[PDB]
RNA sequence: CACCGGCCCCGAAAAUGGAUGACGCUUAAGCCCAAUUAGUGAUUGCCCAUUAUUCCUUUGGUAAGGGCGAGAAAGUGUAGCCCUUCCGAUGUAGAUGUGGCCUGGAGGUUAGGACGAAGCUUAUGGCGUGAGCCUAAGAUGGACCGGCCUCUAGUGCAGAUCUUGGUUGGCGUAGCAAAGAUCUAACGGAGAUAUACUCAACAUGCAACGUUGGAUACUGGAGCGGGGAAGGAUUUCGUGCCAACGGCACUCGUA
RNA sequence: UCGAACCACCUAGUAGCUGGUUCACAUCGAAGUUUCCCUCAGGAUAGCUGGUGCUAGUAGAAGUAUUGUGCGGUAAAGCACUUUAAAUGUGCAAACAAACCGGCCUUAGCCAACUGCAAGGCCGGAAAGAAAAGAAUUAGAGGCACCAAGUGGGCCUUCUUCGGUAAGCGGAGCAGGCGAUGCGGAAUGAACCGC
RNA sequence: UGUUGGCGAUGGAAAUGGGGUGCCCCCACCCGUCUUGAAACACGGACCAAGGAGUCAAACAGACGCGCAAGGGAGGAGAUAUGCCAGUACUUCUCUCGUACUGAAAGGGAGAUGCAAUGCAUCUGUGGUGUGCACACGUCAAAUCCGUUUGAUUUGCCCAACACC
RNA sequence: CAGUGAGCGGCGAGCGAAGAGGGAACGAACUCGUUGCCGAAUCGGGUCUUACAAGGCCUUGAGUUGUGGCACGUGGUUGGUGCAGGAGUGGCGAAAUUCAAGAAAGCAAACCCGUUGCUGAAUACAAUCAUGGAGUAUUGAGCCAAAGAAGGUGUUAGCCCAUUGAGCCAUAAACCUGAGCGCCUCAUGAACUAAGCGAGUAGCACUGUUUGGGAAUGCAGUGUCAAGUUGGCAGGUAUUUGUCUGCCAAAGUUAAAUACAGAGUAGGAAGACCGAUAGCGAACAAGUAGCGUGAGCGAAAGUUUGAAAAGCACUUUGGAAAGAGAGUGAAAUAGAACCUGAAGUCGUGACAAAGACAAUGGAAGUACCUCCAUUUCAAC
RNA sequence: AACGUGUCGCGAUGGAUGACUUGGCUUCCUAUUUCGUUGAAGAACGCAGUAAAGUGCGAUAAGUGGUAUCAAUUGCAGACAUUC
RNA sequence: AAGCGUAAAAGCUUGCUUGAUUAACGAUUUCCAGUACGAAUCGAGACUGCGAAAGCAAGGCCAGCGAUCCUUUGCGAUGAACAAAUCAUACCAGAGGUGUCAGAAUAAUUACCACAGGGAUAAGGCUUGAUCCUUCGAUGUCGGCUCUUCCUAACCUAGCGGCUAAGGGUUGGAUUGUUCACCCACUGACAGGGAACGUGAGCUGGGUUUAGACCGUCGUGAGACAGGUUGGUUUUACCCUACUUAGCUGGAAAUUGCG
RNA sequence: UGAUGCAUCCAAGUGGUGUAUAUCGCAAACUGAUUUCUGCCCAGUGCUCUGUCAACGUGACGAGAUUCACCGACGCGCGGGUAAACGGCGGGCUCUCUUAAGGUAGCCAAAUGCCUCGUCUUCCAAUUAGAGACGCGCAUGAAUGGAUUAAUGAGAUUCCCUCUGUCCCGAGUUACUAUCUAGCGAAACGACAGUCAAGGGAACGGACUUGAAGGGCUAAGCGGGGAAAGAAGACCCUGUUGAGUUUGACUCCAGUCUGGCUCUGUGCGG
RNA sequence: GCGCGGUCCGCGCACCA
């Protein structure tokens, strides 16, 4: 006597389950573990092999795109050609003393340009030549109001800016 | 654990709770959520108001992260604040900092009384939010 | 004279032999009233319930009190911590509880076994309301396994025209009846002429088999004659053998 | 093997229909009725039942009386359907969040006005806490939730009855039973008598 | 709560309980099923052994156990003890459920008190009323080993909860 | 992200993704055509250099209806000759009791006393007489361990056997030693020497199918069929008109992270799984024997005697199968498919009664039996 | 009486249970890992002193050659060890 | 339609009118699950009608009606890189309909027939045809033949003056599948009934009731017909009891006690 | 139906069959020898001959998506023919109306007639049977063929002669069985059982109540009972279960016909 | 619902509440 229950939307009613009659189709997670090791004595077996470079290329450091992760930073794939000509660095010798490039890339302001360069330079100074974390902006101090902010309000301000748009046109 | 079902209590009860007279059989109503609208209405119209029809307008590429807006209020905003630079706060001199953004929120809402004065950093606020915190003595700063 | 009631009779006729339950009863053992040992004087003739009253024991509470020479644990539930007290107890479909019983395996702990493990047998008792547990004997067996606390599951059978294997009454029964049919002597063979004795012999070794000779029948030239195809594939031949098979038998066989 | 051959597979096709469903004690214990359904051999839904509780244990109690106060048109009666009208019924009330008796505050709510009426409060008083007249009684703790099962073929009897010639026949009202239950009696009997 | 006899002197004994078989008096319809109703002239039923039927996954809810709490918790992956070890020990970032809802949508977005009528001022605070554990202050009964209990009630604050605003 | 406040759907039952974020992988990138400048510098075939060289010499054979090149000191991946190490693979390679006792059993109440005390000398037994396996067990001493690891051996083994460490030996070609090292040959990197970007294509109309894709997500058929950087395609609601942003289709190659849902070769490691009606149909001469004209269907069946065949010589009755003795063995009650050996059914001996109330069943006694238990015996 | 019934001791028929297990099922890993006209997979017929099936092999037929090892193989026969 | 109600009216005549409008998602009754729909009751606001006035009126009291999705009309945000004009969509209120009226888009035949079930349901008892109690994992169906038994409301036979009496009897043939009926003949007489409408592991198989086929009527047709016609497998006892004959043998405490 | 054909297979093509053919042929239907006939009806439904609308195309409005108008073939509609096409042949001297016409020649209680065992004659002692006649024929009738017919028939019916154990009414005999022995040896079925009368009861008991019988063990028979066995009632009903067949059921698909475009070029005219 | 013809009647055409 279905009493007061959710509305059910199991969404079970193909041939999923392996049985006399059917193949099935499911993946299970039995080999985790020992995936895991594998890939570990790999890891380990090839940094053993290329000493003494770094096992892992340098790449660059890059704004996540959309409104809600605007604040964050992480690597990106490669240098552009712009950054690497403001080091001094030609694409294809970078490809070989170990960094990684990307003519894809476009840098459409200042800042990140600068904080490439200088990794870019920093790394220069560090690398030797055989013979043949990201970084965000620093948090505010405290201060004190001023007297346009005791005297005014911000939310007429924002609302006329939203309202101009809003009814533009 | 199989040693705690029903099952185990009910070995030597030929008919297992389901009765001599209706059996137990394989599906007696249909299957899933069959007969809401013959006879199953009663139970659908008095547990679950609304099932059937449409209302409103539709959006065919719906994207969250442009929607992103959490809210926080006055009186919550000391979990943003250190102890020691919530101590250290007093009305009419140096005030502690709050970056909304950074810690996760977009606007900030009026609700309660506020527990410690501070400059906050939003990208919105409201009317009451924005009059209390400066009758308060802090201050409200747009950001983007 | 008329009517109008009590009892009895007539009105009142069926299919197997039969039903106040049967026998029987008439100074009732029948019908309608009325008593309780009889005009003698206070009070209940007597028989039978899973009911009533009372006594003993169990079990559960919306339970109620007390305590903390062998004995006492601050306690839901036990072999219940101990003592007293009161009330209830049936039940189909159904719900719930249980320091409730049982089976295969895992983590721990404690133990047993060649001076005999598991399994199996029982007029072997003891314990428990019960599911069950434990001991005894084996004139059984020959190498493994018990208790307790947790964990786990392909975990408990009388019935499904249930599934597989074995057994069983019917039962030494129904039958082994188309195609006419064999008899005799001598050889062969373990298949006999097989005895406790008396005893001539019969009344105490029956029945059945092969080969040869003789006798009597059948098929009757669209044949139980002599050759071939399809199908079969060593059934062909000689010497042996006779466990099984030749629905009886064989010393014989397409075995 | 034929009103559509045989072989393997999809296929363990689907079945509101038939058959089966494995241990013991203990505490409780039903329903065959309501509304909706291409519904009538089935569901969902309410009632009946179990488990879990929450809360200030006698509280806002009752299949029963008494007193006071309302409702009614059946039996009987009558007539050239109807005044007259029962017995059994049925609603409400019977002092502790109630009600009573004189200050004060607030409101336009009413009235030509108010210190009049209406409404919500504060303050103070009385209290056989309900006497006497047949003047209640209780194996008399009130209220509030959550989760879920089975059931949804009934049948008999007492009174009341409609249809049917009638019926161990069909359809209803009130209550009690059997179903689900033995035990003691009627020689025997689901339901009679006692329990 | 004592008293008087019988049997019993260590046996192949005596006694008391179990167990087995026969007999007498009394009681007693054949199981499982569906059904209002079965002992049924209603279906299944010759015997024994072994097998034989509410299970696994996934979404949600209620009750109960445990950890933390305006916060709770991953997952995937990595790092090094670690190179017996498919386990255990450790972890940045993020993600998800929650702390805020409402509207078809553009969008907007919740404290109290006092004074006034996007107003002003204070901030140790239940928005108010009714019914309301425990605690505190009084008063009265019953019982008493006289030390106190068991009850009732008055007032203050009323926690949880419910009703009206 | 997300069973989604997207969306599709008799808007019912139901179905159902993408961008972002944390990660795995990653030395990841290149080649034609077109444009410009060259123009046989190219390919095949003979022949010579150790050579079917990316080398020289020669060839009309192919190719101008376009092969090939270039741009906005080092090379072991040119070829020929030599000779090293490492990894991988295969062989070899470790300790310590067959220690003592033939009751070879106990007790001394957590530990110590205890490396010490005291307990029988046994024969019991078997419904007058004879008869009755193997020490990995027990008990006491003692050793090995960088090895306690699990298998074998007549009973339960660190010491009886095998296995395992360090460490040695041998190893055509391939792999690693940034380039392994030489020589000859051949290539080559550093110093001197103007226009352009892939036509029956994209699009559009009709029809069909597919998708969450909704005035059309992808594709197919037919009709129609472009533009030229000023251009074209995409920006999830159709049309016309202006902006803005991203990218440049109609030619090609490409490791790793991922699958192995009824494959296979060589080699391994396991399991809270099944235990011979179970687990694969198959623990066995199993896809076998057998069945069907055929496609196909498809079993049952542990040789599990014993430690070892020591597998019953010989006597004797019988035609033989066999029986009765004797013997092996701890056991024949282990005698050939032979461990244990249940239920059901049957034979036999003894006993109890009684079948004119089918049997079974309940309650209470009694007669007879009892390889059962408990109690008592001279004081209760 | 006989036949039938019941209980106990011994014996048959039958092949359960227990103990055992060179088998199955499931899960992981490693790599110089992937057949054929240079005739494969499959199908047939043969080969031992004795030889039906199975296993191995192909008229060089229960095997020829090479390496390693070291004294067997066995139902019965038969016949270089410094490794013929 | 019917009931209730109504006399300076709720009826009749007459004068003016459009309260049959709008009504902020107010509350409630009936059905009821205390859900909706339909209908109805008490109200607040606007703008009005009639009346001198108090007042009365948001139809004709009480039956006369309809969800989601879709289409369409009236009123007053969106098309996600931006802007304009079309176009499409949205919120709110109506209309187009589901009469199986809480709402699928739906013609026949089977005698060639099938499956899962049902004595919940049709083709001995009760009442007098009715009913639906048993049986659908089956109780073999009309007539005749054969054979036994029982009843009486007496046809013959037998006694009385219409009564007694159930002891013994109650025939054979033509037509028809018949039971029944009718006819011919004999007789003393040619009575009526029960036994699962006695009697199919006793028979027969003419009728009825499968598949083949012909006709008439009916149907467009496939096909139908309590209309006619012709042809159309009748299985098993060896078990227990009953009955008929045929044998052996115990036993009076009906097997024992000496009772 | 004259091969550019008619009928027709195949998923398809330079594919296939009647067709190795050619109207005295090939294909598709109905009736069923001969003899004698074959009546009336074209309204319905078929089959056949002679305004309305799809795509395409054209014009107009519009910034455009669009919108409007015109054109547009078969077919349908109208009008003819056709019954050895499917089929029909009444009702109230007439006249009418139904809807077109109203049963002609024949035949009949028939294998077709309900009433019905029709009425008359014949056949028998007696005939619901048979034959011959008669027709207001429920509901006969003309290639859905009507009437008649010698010969033929394992067709369906009636009577006669002969003959007989079919019968009155049974008796005797034979072979093989059954019956007894030697050898060999099953099955079906199987809750437990198994003497009756009456009662009540799921209304027809072996088991219950109250009576009345019944010593045990056997051999041959028999068909009263065991509501005896056989097979998940095939009749009837139910289920939101099937299948075969039909059509003027709902929704569709091949095949055939028709229009447009395409294949698709060159010259002379209107 | 749409084109026709003579408010109706005839045609030929369309069908998601
Ligand atoms: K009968
Ligand atoms: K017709
Ligand atoms: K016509
Ligand atoms: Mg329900
Ligand atoms: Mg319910
Ligand atoms: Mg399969
Ligand atoms: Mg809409
Ligand atoms: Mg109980
Ligand atoms: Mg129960
Ligand atoms: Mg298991
Ligand atoms: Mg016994
Ligand atoms: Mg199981
Ligand atoms: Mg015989
Ligand atoms: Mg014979
Ligand atoms: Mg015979
Ligand atoms: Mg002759
Ligand atoms: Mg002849
Ligand atoms: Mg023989
Ligand atoms: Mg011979
Ligand atoms: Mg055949
Ligand atoms: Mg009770
Ligand atoms: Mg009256
Ligand atoms: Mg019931
Ligand atoms: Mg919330
Ligand atoms: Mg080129
Ligand atoms: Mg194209
Ligand atoms: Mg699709
Ligand atoms: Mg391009
Ligand atoms: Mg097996
Ligand atoms: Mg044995
Ligand atoms: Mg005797
Ligand atoms: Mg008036
Ligand atoms: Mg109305
Ligand atoms: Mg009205
Ligand atoms: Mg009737
Ligand atoms: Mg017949
Ligand atoms: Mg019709
Ligand atoms: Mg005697
Ligand atoms: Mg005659
Ligand atoms: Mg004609
Ligand atoms: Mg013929
Ligand atoms: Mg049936
Ligand atoms: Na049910
Ligand atoms: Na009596
Ligand atoms: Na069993
Ligand atoms: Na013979
Ligand atoms: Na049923
Ligand atoms: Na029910
Ligand atoms: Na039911
Ligand atoms: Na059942
Ligand atoms: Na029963
Ligand atoms: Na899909
Ligand atoms: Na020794
Ligand atoms: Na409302
Ligand atoms: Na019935
Ligand atoms: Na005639
Ligand atoms: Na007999």
């Amino acid at each position: 006597p279905k009493g007061n229950n959710a509305i059910p939307h199991v969404h079970q009613k193909k041939h999923w389950n392996p049985c006399s009659s059917q193949k099935g189709n499911v993946k299970v997670f039995l080999n985790q573990p020992a995936q895991k090791h594998r890939r570990r004595r790999l890891r380990l077996l090839k940094a053993k092999k290329v000493f003494p470079r770094p096992l892992k290329a340098l790449r660059p450091q890059v704004n996540c795109p959309t409104v809600r992760h605007n604040m964050k930073r992480r690597l990106g794939r490669g240098f552009s050609p712009a950054e690497l000509k403001a080091a001094g660095l030609n694409p294809q010798y970078a490809a070989t003393i170990g960094i990684r490039v990307d003519s894809r890339r476009k840098n459409k302001s200042e800042e990140g340009m600068n904080v490439n360069v200088q990794r870019l330079k920093t790394y220069m100074s560090k690398l030797v030549l055989f013979p043949m974390a990201v970084v965000y902006p620093s948090a505010e101090a405290p201060r004190a109001v001023s007297a346009e902010e005791k005297s005014m309000c911000v939310y007429a301000f924002l609302k006329k800016n939203h309202s101009a748009v809003r009814f533009f046109g | 654990p199989t040693r705690f079902k029903k099952c185990r209590h009910q070995r030597g009860s030929t008919f297992c709770g389901y009765g001599r007279v209706g059996k137990h059989r394989k599906h007696e109503s249909g299957r899933g959520n069959a007969g809401g609208m013959h006879h199953h209405r009663i139970n659908f119209d008095k547990y679950h108001p609304g099932y059937f029809g449409k209302l409103g307008m539709d959006h065919y590429h719906r994207k969250k992260n442009p929607m992103w807006k959490p809210t926080i209020n006055l009186n919550n905003l000391s979990r943003l604040i250190a102890a020691e630079e919530a101590a250290k706060a007093a009305k009419g001199g140096t005030l502690p900092v709050v970056d909304l953004q950074s810690s996760g929120y977009a606007k900030l809402l009026g609700n309660g009384h506020i527990q410690v004065p501070c400059i906050v950093k939003a990208r919105y606020v409201s009317k009451l939010a924005d009059k209390k915190i400066r009758k308060a003595g802090g201050a409200v700063v747009l950001q983007a």
